[PDB]
């Protein structure tokens, strides 16, 4: 979907995430689906969030001093102020590797589930084109595709109106 | 002996590339962190499924 | 009743017998993996970063350090990477007494 | 996919993790598909090289010696020791875990999308018959099939020389 | 899928996480698929053991007191309990957040996927009516439903069948 199928973004969609660009007797436009980008704007804000907050730290001052006959004393407490520095480090580098990842695959999962979306219900009504572009077999005005976006569709208004253009 | 490492263990020398060893808690060098784990063994390919 | 021309996708399959665990599966067999625990040593009291420990025998370091007359190590050492003494030496404070600060001058 | 509609794996297939198995009038062969398997190995690699490169450590000796009028500094020490023992241990054995599950879901995915290229390009030019075997209604030579592999086949040339044997 | 297609969960459905509800000539029945449900029962209870298990403790006395000019180690003891607490309440906090969603995620993949099973066994012979919904174009009996469950559905033997009342 992400760089598969969809080769490539719009710098022409600005309201949203995720989205569609119609074109007909009326004219052409971009419009983004509201609804999956709120989703995922929510979705990641929270992940993000999560990342962020859950890290609740105390006041504290790390720096102890210790004098010439204390060289146990200040390795013990080195070891300690780099274990936790090891292991915040790993950690916290690993998560962003991750969920980088995790989210990436999202954004691709919400693309791909928004093309089915509208292949649903354009079952034979349009024919698989492009990347993501559909070629409706029937006249679809201003009317009928704001009414693919909102999941309001009409198959029949237009199953017939297809069929005299689709066996040619 | 001779040899030489970046890890040493009171039972012997350790292969420091690893980011984990189970061999002792107690360590001197540039060493893999010590785990009570028996196995750490990640998937590269895929389940082998030959018949 | 018969098989014309065809086209098949799938994956590769080999020998090998390593087995590894998921969060939802134990003991799954795959074709290549990498271990990530080290569960082996030499046996042998190496150099650490190019420099040789501090065998001290049947000596402790204070043995060693005050020159107990059963601590010698021939012509001696100028650098040391480490220090190797035995569990229990049985070379110390011939002459009984306290060693202050031991447990620092150990460490330093 | 693995293990699921496609049961098994090809002991046959040695140049790759993923790939394809052809007969046609010139004959039979093994063929990996090398865009596919590539970034599966760059992938995976990358977050092998992450698990252990990440992980960064300095000159440390654990061991702290200490007097018999000293043992809350030998607990405190113990603590220590033990507490980062811990961390590691649940950390390092969970990672594995879940990181290995996701491996092999990955790879699944990669075998169920090289499926769908596929299927994309047959469109109804071949039939879905087996696992992951398609049965072309075209006579497809060792040309067109070499074509399916890189993605460059070319639908019409065999388009209606498949209509012929289809409606048989 | 899980709240998306598939709108909601069957309160008739108690034997089972996934299955099916059937209505013929002889009656309607609601039927786990004791199959998915038990490979993902297993599953799950995997990843849970490993999250508690995984947690080995050896006896400890975290609780260290020191004397009025013992500052320094109080605070050090300090720094050390709570960079634990610290990492513990971190970890802990995200890797349910993160295996959660995954767990979620999981059950709507298996759905997904137990309805590919059932429309691939039922290409034609049946029609996608509602959310997991197929309608039969054959008389299906309480013995052809029975085997669309265990997957050893015959299409041909209702394949002619469905075609009679297909083309009308
Ligand atoms: C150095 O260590 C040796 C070995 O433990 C000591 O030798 C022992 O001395 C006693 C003296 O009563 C003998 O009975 C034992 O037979 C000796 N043991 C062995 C194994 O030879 C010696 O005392 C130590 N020397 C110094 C100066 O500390
Ligand atoms: C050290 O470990 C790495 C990775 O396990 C391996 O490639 C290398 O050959 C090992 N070397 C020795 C001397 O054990
Ligand atoms: C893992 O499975 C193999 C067979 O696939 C078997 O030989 C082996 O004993 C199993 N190991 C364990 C610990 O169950
Ligand atoms: C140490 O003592 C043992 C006997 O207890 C002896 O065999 C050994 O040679 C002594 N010297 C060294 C350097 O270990």
């Amino acid at each position: 979907a992400i760089a598969g199928f969809i080769e490539g973004g719009w710098t022409g969609m600005v309201d949203g995430w995720y989205g569609y660009h119609h074109q007909n007797e009326q004219g052409s436009g971009y419009a983004a689906d509201q609804k999956s980008t709120q989703n995922a704007i929510n979705g990641i804000t929270n992940k993000v969030n999560s990342v962020i907050e859950k890290m609740n730290t105390q006041f504290t001052a790390v720096g102890k001093e210790f004098n010439k006959l204390e060289r146990r004393m200040e390795n013990l407490n080195k070891k300690v102020d780099d274990g936790f520095i090891d292991i915040w480090t790993y950690n916290a580098e690993l998560l962003v590797l991750l969920e980088n990842e995790r989210t990436l695959d999202f954004h691709d999962s919400n693309v791909k589930n928004l093309y089915e979306k509208v292949k649903s219900q354009l079952k034979n009504n349009a024919k698989e084109i492009g990347n993501g572009c559909f070629e409706f077999y029937h006249k679809c005005n201003d009317e009928c595709m704001e009414s693919v976006k909102n999941g309001t569709y009409d198959y029949p208004k237009y199953s017939e109106e297809s069929k005299l253009n689709r066996e040619k | 002996d001779e040899c030489d490492a970046k890890c040493q263990t009171p039972q012997g020398a350790i292969n420091s590339s690893l980011p984990f060893q189970n061999v002792h808690p107690v360590t001197i060098g540039e060493c893999p962190k010590y785990v009570r784990s028996a196995k750490l063994r990640m998937v590269t390919g895929l389940r082998n499924i030959p018949s | 009743y018969l098989l014309e021309d065809t086209i098949c996708i799938g994956y590769h399959a080999n020998n090998s017998t390593d087995t590894v665990d998921t969060v939802l599966e134990k003991n799954v067999t795959v074709t290549h993996s990498v271990n990530l625990l080290e569960d082996s040593h030499n046996g042998k009291l190496c150099l650490l970063k190019g420099i040789a420990p501090l065998q001290l025998g049947n000596c402790s370091v204070a043995g060693w350090i005050l020159g107990n007359p059963e601590c010698e190590l021939l012509i001696s050492r100028e650098s040391w990477s480490y220090i190797v003494e035995k569990p229990n030496p049985e070379n110390g404070t011939c002459y009984p007494g306290h060693f202050a600060d031991y447990e620092e001058l150990r460490e330093q």
